[PDB]
């Protein structure tokens, strides 16, 4: 369209609220599935630590 | 179509359970499909199976007598090694579509078993391995330039190695 | 090249459809046969072991 | 890309390319325009110190070192321009930057349309022969018995009539 | 961890993991018990599974394969059932975890042996 | 057209035809589908 | 710094026989101009010469084609390290390659007489 | 058209060859030095510089704006290799020598550290995951007449 | 046979006696109904050969050669019908002559079952080619040329001739298939082993290994578009029918009697290979691409398997039709400039928009682009080497890169540049080249479509 | 997303608006043959530093060969026409 | 990238487009990059990998966000060093259009996927945070370190 | 109505043309198309006669 | 069991249809971009079924089209092996090229 020069162009409001749509949008659905799946990162299981475990079971000799 | 030679298993179908509160899709997607599809296809077959059978034509199979073999067969004459030597090639070739149809039959029960084909699929495999080496023993060293006498001459080579294995 | 290009499709396609056209009517109408088998009073002839009605016809016609 | 070289240079032009080429590998080392503008005055105050000298051995020494400078300190992927060479449009259009003379051998029932322009070619190429035969005896009175000649050429000494070989010029496609 | 324990510190003791049954088995339990599988051959293999998915956890999958079918476009109606897979393999893992420190510890005991 | 509607080029169908019919038969029959050795070795005779 | 190669050439400026102010040298380059300036004029002569119905000859592209093609055996002198270069690449490597197979055939040959090589499936060849 | 004055010919040992010869090429005395004398072919056709096309001039209009080479300008034996869709000589702001060290020490480099690790591996600190059927010794093929080691496993 | 032949010995005076103004017209058409007779052949019903005397013969390894040959005729009728256009009548006459003795002599001599009368046909091709070698030319080592080319085919014909005599009197005939049925072994001495020699020297020295390939090039350059088109087509074939037809004998000898060959035309393969990157004359490229599949062919012939000979005949016809169709290519470049330099004329496609697509469809089948006959016989071929040896997979795959290589270049050295300004005399492409170029392609399509037709001996 | 061509005002009036936002030697009144060294009295620096900032202004480049003879808008002018052939 | 920038202000759509692809191919926790990559990066560790890959792995996981936050700055957060004629126009359907079904796709398709297919192997969810955490922690790194060498 | 005609002309003639061809002339042929078996579970009942099938033992936890 | 086979061919023969009409005269009356990217994205939508039947049966497929010769032994044909893999694939390659096309 209607060139400029050295100065910035009167934009539409079309394409930047698309652009901030798809922003939003990325966010939001970011924030839904971390609430939902906050231990997709972390895990709802407990890794142990050796020399917690008791030679009482898995027997040993002393 | 012979079942007796390509077995087609069976096919235990399972059932269905939408235990939920929405539709299946599949559902209205193949009925409108053969509605709307196999309606027409199908009036348009019986249409020209009407016409075939008004205008019916039968054909029939070739029957090749038999004849004497390279065995019977004296050297220097021809036409016998001729009349020989052409049955061996269709002999020949009877044997490859054989090989053909186990193949295919082959990989029709592995897929059909999917991922048990290690252990559903290994009566086929076995009878491979015999017809194979069958046809090894038969057809493995000849040359492109094969025929009967070349066989022959294998076949009572292994033959006298065989034997002078039995004797010791 | 639009010359050529015209021009070879005129003249193949001005004998490629009716032959295909007839070739679809044939399958259609006469289509192809059944594999009857051999009865003992009967010694057929070679326009009668092959299957293709065009096939039949030549080897009865020319062969 | 017209006009031709000379066979040698001088140190001016010499000295002037070095400036260039430095001061484009600065422009693609130092992205941001300010830092670009303040090292190029630092350049400038840098060459305009020797400026004023003029003794050959001083020339050459500070050039040949110079330029050892720029090879050693220059920029890996400098910035190329598109249209020019090493660029992403150097001969991109050249596939379809046809010349005229493929016209000669339109058929009649194509070149039936656009009769405007073809009613102008004829009167162009008129152009041409009644003006040929002079472009000739233009250098072959002066092309100069001395046999010491660049590649310039000279132009209509007379009015009215055309320059020589302007055949090779004019015509030439457009860019796109 | 037991790498650098290995390579730059104790350089025998860190067990090997392609050996563990190098000792007895039964070595510190009176009459030590088996395993158990909940789940039978014709069942694993009309269900058409893999090698490297058919374990000891493979009830769970089965019946996590049925509520992942049944109901299939309201998909994620088989979650409880993920995580008691997820669970079950937990177990497992933890089981290898524990049959590797059995048998650091009775390499420890064999060194202090000698 | 011709050549497309050649029949049975060099038997490749009449010998597909043969080999399900022979099939057929031998898996009946118990027979194996390809003996290891072609010619019937009793009429053959060899040295020592 | 920097050295030559036989791919990376020294570049224009740096080389040390440039940067010369030499009067024979500068009209040496002098003369190439007016030797090249001929040429273009009298290819642009030609470019442009009305009347013409045909292209150019370039007879230095027939001359390098003549000297790549059928001057050869007549210049051609044999000499050695042109004959050992000539029966090197004549028999070497045939012979190498012969070897490798004859070694492998009788290797293939031996093992089969044993009666060992797997050749399960090997029914086409 | 051609004749045998405008074509090649031997070896010049000779100043009045050699002149004539490179009148012939349209070139200068001064610079024209033919091949040596090996009997391989060469004949008389100039030995010029070892450069490739990508150097030429490039705003130059050229004729030949595909090879940068004008009209009669003698053409080099081995063009064919620089074609300019092919080798190219393009000096380097880096070096030959430094830059084929600096290549072999990287890769020299990555392949120790690569049989290094393999030789020192990682792996995690748990044993080989378990299998409830001798390891599934049917479904492997196996047989339905064989009896093997009786692979059982236990708890902990 | 006749029912071929015949109508081609009255092409003869039907030219003769035709009018000027049609004589180009009804020779051409009628030979193109001689070439759709010549299917009759095809009905190979059964596997039972087709025998029509003792005097001739076909085959399911030679038909296709005589299939190929009938169609060959008429493209180089064509393809010859704008140069000599400033001949006289009479001369073109000639020359429509030449061509038709060819096609008669190579139909016989491919339907033949004695390989007396094979021979006497094999060398009888000559007159002819040499004669529109000489006589055509647009140089002057054409003399030079057919010379080498005459004189290589006679000494390869006189020790085949030797051994063909020894041969109908140890043995009672030389009919083929009785040949077959009565044939022996031989004691493996030098006597047998020279004989195997004579027997395969000429037939090699024809369809050329790394040794003996100078003849080639030169006949292709300085020849015209005729002589090149059947050289590259079938003067080769030949050799190679004579070679499958008659190794039926020697067996056992081409087990250790093929080591050197099968070596010398692995590596001759890839030199030649290598050359056509830097040869600037486009048919010598041409030509020693040639000759880099015709190796194929040989190393693929020698070792006797099936899947070989499958293969090699694949391979042979397909390089048939593609060579024929680049020099028509080549050629047509060159009407209008008078020079075959590759890299004089240069950056086309902006004026021969369609002629490319021409160029195109032949350097994919070179470089056995799939799906093609030329990729299947190279891989069949490839196959059976394998099998023979593990080690040559290695020639093989270098073969392959550097024809990938090359036909690319030559793709890219006229219709991938820039066009050039002086090359005022490009008239544009006449729909006869055109014509010739679809009818040289079409044919690939089809057999890529079934080519059960074209399997050989084994299939 | 192509823009329009160039035509001479716009040509004419983007170089003087470059020349003058130029601060060295301009009096900010510039002829159209307002000479650099004759009639500005001007360096060879500045002259090539003009000739880059044109061509930055201008998306292409402008070889040696001429920027070392350019000594006039105008003539910039004519050579950006004869480059862009410019003004049917 | 030397001669653009300011492409936010002057260019939102393509933008924010390709800031949503730059931090996908880094391996934001739900862009249907997560779903595979970080499941392949658990492996990579949990496995008996050789130790020189895995160690080259992760440095080239940072590099993904290193060179990706530099696209972002060298184009998207600097000042405009472009010419200074402008004839932008993006809102044109055809070209609108397409990069929001395929940012729609990226963004949900992966999800789709990893949570619709059979599950073909059996995962490994036993480990340490500084193991099932280590793309995120390691593509952070690459952020805050472009940052600063960018300024 | 060009979306419904080009609907039409691009997927209904040969939908049509290709269920001719599929069923009858490859499912007409003995190992044309190979549907793999399908995935039973426990509990699911068959559509063919295949009487009810037991479920696994103890499920604990 | 027909319905499958059926997409499965006819995402190929839309893909064909362009480059038929290539040949033919309507390209200079017709926007044939325009045409091809519907193609496509019906192709895609086409596409689409074999991945809900397949998510629903977890069957794979396998397919011989057709013959093409007979070699002695060593067959070949026209197969096609509808799995996992392929099935989507041709769906993500289509959302693309649409896109790509406009
Ligand atoms: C088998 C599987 C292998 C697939 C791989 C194929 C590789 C593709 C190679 C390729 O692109 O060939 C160029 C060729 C097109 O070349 P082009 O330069 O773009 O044509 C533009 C014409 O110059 C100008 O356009 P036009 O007006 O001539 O278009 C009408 C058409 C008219 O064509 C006809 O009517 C001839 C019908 C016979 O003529 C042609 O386009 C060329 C014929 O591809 C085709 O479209 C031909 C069909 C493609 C299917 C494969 C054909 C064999 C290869
Ligand atoms: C595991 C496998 C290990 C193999 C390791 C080696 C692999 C790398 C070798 C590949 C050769 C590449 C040749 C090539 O592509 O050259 C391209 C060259 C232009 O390249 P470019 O840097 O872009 O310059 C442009 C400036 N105008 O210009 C050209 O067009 C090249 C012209 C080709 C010349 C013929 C080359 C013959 C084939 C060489 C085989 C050697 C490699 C063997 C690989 C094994
Ligand atoms: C010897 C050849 C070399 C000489 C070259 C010069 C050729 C000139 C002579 C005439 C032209 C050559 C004749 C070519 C015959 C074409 C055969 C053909 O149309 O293909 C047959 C094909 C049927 O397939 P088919 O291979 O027969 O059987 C497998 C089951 N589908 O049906 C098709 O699908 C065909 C497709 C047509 C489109």
């Amino acid at each position: 369209i209607q060139p400029r020069y050295r100065e910035f162009p009167q934009l539409t409001r079309s394409q930047v609220i698309q652009g901030e749509f798809l922003s939003s949008l990325m966010w939001f659905w970011i924030l839904w599935r971390f609430w939902h799946d906050s231990d997709a990162v972390l895990g709802h299981f407990s890794y142990p630590d050796p020399s917690q475990w008791t030679d009482e079971e898995l027997g040993i000799p002393p | 179509w012979d079942k007796d030679v390509y077995p087609e298993p069976p096919s235990r179908t399972p059932a269905p359970s939408p235990q939920t509160s929405l539709p299946n899709p599949i559902t209205y997607l193949t009925k409108a499909y053969d509605l709307v599809v196999d309606w027409p296809v199908t009036l348009v077959r019986e249409f020209i199976e009407r016409q075939h059978a008004k205008n019916r034509t039968y054909y029939y199979h070739r029957q090749y007598r038999r004849v004497p073999d390279i065995t019977e067969c004296k050297e220097g004459d021809v036409l016998c090694i001729y009349e020989a030597e052409m049955q061996w090639r269709r002999d020949f070739k009877v044997d490859q579509e054989i090989m053909n149809i186990i193949q295919e039959r082959l990989k029709a029960c592995q897929q059909r078993e999917g991922e048990n084909y290690q252990q559903n699929c290994a009566k086929e495999l076995e009878q491979f391995t015999k017809v194979t080496k069958a046809y090894q023993d038969r057809y493995l060293d000849l040359g492109a330039y094969y025929s009967a006498r070349k066989c022959l001459a294998k076949q009572k080579q292994r033959m006298l190695e065989e034997r002078k294995a039995a004797r010791q | 090249d639009a010359r050529f290009l015209r021009l070879m499709k005129f003249y193949l396609m001005l004998t490629g459809i009716p032959v295909i056209i007839g070739i679809t009517l044939v399958n259609i109408f006469i289509g192809e046969a059944e594999l009857a088998e051999i009865p003992e009073g009967y010694i057929p002839e070679h326009w009668e072991y092959y299957k293709h009605p065009i096939s039949r016809w030549i080897a009865r016609n020319f062969y | 890309a017209f006009c031709a070289p000379p066979a040698y240079l001088t140190h001016q032009q010499k000295v002037l390319r070095l400036y260039k080429r430095a001061l484009r590998h600065l422009e693609s080392w130092c992205i941001h325009r300010d830092k670009y503008r303040y090292f190029a005055c630092l350049m400038r105050a840098r060459f305009e110190e020797h400026k004023n000298e003029k003794d050959m051995m001083r020339a050459t020494q500070l050039l040949r070192e110079a330029e050892e400078e720029f090879w050693q300190n220059q920029h890996p992927q400098p910035y190329i321009f598109p249209d020019s060479p090493g660029g992403t449009s150097f001969e991109r259009y050249e596939c379809y930057k046809v010349p005229e003379w493929c016209l000669d051998y339109w058929h009649p029932s194509e070149k039936a349309m656009y009769p405007d322009y073809f009613s102008k070619r004829e009167q162009w190429k008129k152009l041409r022969m009644e003006s040929w035969d002079r472009e000739v005896k233009q250098l072959q009175e002066e092309t100069s018995p001395d046999g010491i000649m660049t590649e310039a050429l000279p132009p209509a000494r007379r009015e009215g009539d055309l320059p020589p070989l302007w055949w090779h010029i004019v015509t030439r496609p457009r860019e796109r | 961890a037991h790498l650098t324990r290995r390579y730059l510190w104790d350089a025998s003791v860190e067990p090997d993991p392609e050996k563990i049954p190098s000792f007895p088995p039964d070595l510190g339990f009176p009459e030590r018990k088996e395993r158990v599988m909940v789940a039978t051959q014709q069942e694993m293999m009309d269900a058409q599974l893999t090698l490297q998915q058919r374990d000891y956890c493979a009830h769970y999958l089965i019946r996590l394969l049925k509520c992942k079918r049944d109901s299939f476009p309201n998909f994620l109606a088989c979650k409880h059932e993920q995580h008691d897979w997820d669970y079950c393999e937990h177990l497992d893992y933890v089981k290898r975890m524990k049959e590797f420190e059995r048998e650091r510890r009775l390499l420890q005991r064999k060194k202090r042996r000698a | 057209t011709f050549v497309a509607y050649v029949p049975d080029y060099r038997m490749q169908e009449w010998a597909r035809r043969e080999a399900e019919r022979l099939v057929k038969y031998r898996e009946v029959n118990g027979l194996p589908i390809m003996e290891s050795n072609y010619f019937d070795p009793s009429k053959i005779q060899l040295p020592e | 710094k920097y050295k030559p190669a036989p791919l990376a050439t020294l570049p224009s400026t740096l080389d040390p026989a440039e940067y010369d102010v030499s009067p024979e040298t500068r009209r040496a380059q002098v003369e190439r101009l007016s030797i090249r300036a001929r040429l273009k004029r009298e290819y642009l002569l030609q470019y442009n010469d009305p009347k013409r119905v045909s292209h150019i000859e370039d007879p230095a592209l027939i001359r390098w084609t003549y000297a790549r093609s059928a001057n050869i055996y007549p210049n051609f002198r044999p000499t050695p390290k042109n004959s050992l270069l000539g029966a090197v690449a004549g028999f070497g490597p045939l012979i190498f390659w012969y070897y490798v197979f004859k070694t492998d055939r009788d290797r293939k040959e031996r093992l089969i007489q044993e009666g060992k090589l797997d050749r399960k499936f090997n029914i086409s060849y | 058209h051609m004749t045998k004055d405008m074509l090649p010919g031997s070896y010049p040992r000779t100043p009045e060859e050699r002149a004539a010869a490179a009148k012939k090429y349209n070139m200068r005395v001064e610079d024209y030095e033919p091949y040596p004398d090996d009997g391989m072919g060469y004949g008389d056709y100039p030995m010029l510089p070892n450069r490739s096309q990508h150097e030429r001039d490039p705003w130059y209009q050229w004729d030949h704006s595909e090879l940068r080479m004008n009209w009669g300008e003698p053409i080099h034996w081995d063009l064919d290799m620089y074609i300019r869709n092919r080798v190219d000589t393009s000096p380097t702001p880096v070096s030959w020598d430094v830059m084929c060290k600096h290549l072999f020490g990287f890769v020299a480099f990555m392949v120790f550290m690569f049989w290094v690790g393999h030789v020192f591996p990682s792996y995690q600190p748990v044993g080989p995951k378990q299998y409830p059927y001798n390891n599934l010794y049917l479904e492997r093929g196996g047989d339905p007449t064989k009896e093997p080691e009786p692979v059982v496993h236990y708890d902990i | 046979m006749l029912k071929i032949i015949l109508p081609s010995l009255m092409l003869l005076p039907l030219t003769w006696l035709s009018s000027p103004k049609k004589t180009w017209t009804n020779v051409t058409s009628y030979s193109f109904l001689i070439s759709l007779t010549s299917l009759t052949l095809l009905w190979q019903t059964d596997e039972n050969y087709k025998n029509f005397s003792n005097m001739f013969s076909s085959d399911p390894l030679s038909t296709p050669l005589i299939i190929l040959t009938a169609w060959l005729l008429p493209l180089m009728l064509m393809a010859s019908q704008n140069h000599l256009k400033k001949d006289n009548n009479v001369l073109q006459k000639l020359y429509i002559s030449m061509l038709i003795s060819l096609q008669i002599l190579l139909i016989m001599t491919f339907s033949a079952t004695e390989l007396i009368m094979f021979y006497i046909l094999f060398e009888a091709t000559l007159i002819p080619t040499l004669i529109i070698i000489t006589r055509w030319g647009n140089q002057t080592e054409r003399l030079n040329a057919g010379i080498y080319f005459l004189f290589y085919t006679l000494i390869g014909s006189i020790p085949l001739l030797i051994a063909l005599i020894l041969i109908q009197n140890h043995v009672g005939t030389l009919n083929l298939m009785i040949l077959s049925f009565t044939t022996h072994t031989l004691d493996a001495s030098w006597s047998n082993n020279l004989l195997w020699l004579a027997c395969m020297m000429a037939f090699l020295i024809k369809m050329p290994l790394y040794g003996v390939h100078l003849w080639l090039p030169k006949a292709h350059v300085e020849a015209p578009i005729a002589g090149s088109m059947i050289l590259a087509a079938i003067l080769l074939k030949l050799g190679s029918y004579g070679m499958i037809r008659i190794s039926i004998i020697l067996d056992p000898l081409t087990k250790y009697m093929a080591y050197p060959f099968i070596l010398l035309s692995l590596w001759g393969m890839i030199m030649t290979s290598s050359i056509c990157l830097r040869q600037t004359d486009l048919k010598s490229l041409i030509a020693y691409s040639s000759v880099s599949h015709m190796a194929l062919v040989i190393a693929s012939i020698m070792i006797q398997t099936p899947w070989s000979f499958m293969g090699a005949t694949m391979l042979m016809i397909a390089h048939g039709l593609t060579s024929s169709l680049l020099f028509c290519l080549a050629n047509s470049n060159y009407e209008r400039i008078h020079s075959r330099t590759m890299i004089m004329a240069r950056g086309l496609q902006m004026v021969f928009p369609l002629m490319a697509t021409w160029w195109l469809m032949a350097s994919l089948a070179n470089l056995a682009l799939p799906p093609s006959i030329n990729l299947m016989g190279e891989l069949f071929i490839t196959m059976s080497l394998f099998s023979w040896s593990n080690f040559t997979i290695i020639l093989m795959g270098i073969n392959i890169i550097i024809t990938g290589m090359y036909s690319m270049y030559m793709i890219i050295t006229t219709q991938r540049g820039k066009l050039t300004n002086h090359m005022i005399n490009l008239q544009p492409s006449h729909t006869r080249e055109l014509t010739l170029m679809a009818l040289h392609m079409i044919p690939l399509i089809l057999l890529t479509t079934s080519p059960k037709l074209i399997t050989g001996l084994t299939m | 997303s192509d823009a329009p061509p160039l035509t001479l005002d716009g040509i004419k009036d983007r170089v003087l608006y470059v020349l003058k936002l130029y601060d060295k030697i301009d009096p900010e009144k510039l002829s159209v043959n307002s000479h650099f060294m004759k009639d500005l009295g001007l360096d060879s620096l500045d002259q090539v530093e003009i000739i880059m900032a044109m061509e930055d202004e201008f998306g292409f480049e402008i070889p040696d060969i001429d920027a070392e003879k350019l000594m006039c808008p105008q003539e910039i002018v004519d050579y950006i026409a004869d480059k862009k052939d410019v003004y049917e | 990238i030397r001669k653009m920038g300011n492409i936010t202000k002057i260019m939102p759509f393509t933008s924010s487009c390709l800031v949503i692809g730059s931090l996908a191919l880094t391996g934001m926790p739900f862009l249907t990059g997560f779903y595979s990559k970080d499941l392949i990066i658990e492996a990579i560790n949990t496995c008996n990998t050789n130790a020189w890959a895995l160690l080259i792995t992760l440095i080239a996981t940072s590099m993904t966000a290193m060179y990706s936050m530099r696209i972002i700055y060298f184009v998207t957060m600097t000042k405009p060093r472009f010419p200074p004629l402008i004839s932008i126009n993006e809102n044109d359907p055809d070209l609108m259009n397409p990069i929001k079904r395929l940012a729609f796709g990226s963004i949900f398709a992966g999800f789709v996927i990893s949570y619709n297919i059979p599950p073909t192997s059996i995962p490994v969810l036993t480990m340490p945070w500084f193991l099932k955490t280590t793309a995120l922690i390691i593509s952070v790194l690459g952020f805050l370190i472009a940052l600063e060498l960018n300024n | 109505y060009r979306s419904s005609l080009f609907a039409v002309s691009h997927v209904l003639i040969p939908m049509w043309f290709v269920h001719y061809y599929v069923k009858y002339h490859m499912a007409t042929k003995p190992y044309t198309i190979v549907s793999s078996k399908p995935r039973i579970f426990p509990g699911d009942t068959i559509l063919e006669t295949g009487e009810v099938i037991p479920p696994m033992r103890d499920f604990p936890d | 069991m027909n319905i499958f086979t059926t997409s499965i061919l006819l995402i190929f023969i839309l893909l064909l249809s362009p480059i038929l009409i290539s040949m033919s005269n309507l390209i200079k009356h017709i926007n044939f971009p325009l045409y091809t990217t519907t193609s496509i994205k019906f192709s895609f939508i086409i596409s689409l079924l074999p991945l809900l039947m397949f998510f629903h049966n977890n069957m794979e497929y396998m397919i011989t089209t057709w013959h093409w010769v007979t070699m002695n032994s060593m067959e070949l044909k026209m197969s096609f092996k509808t799995d996992f893999f392929s099935i989507l694939f041709t769906s993500v390659a289509l959302f693309v090229t649409w896109s790509i096309m406009q």
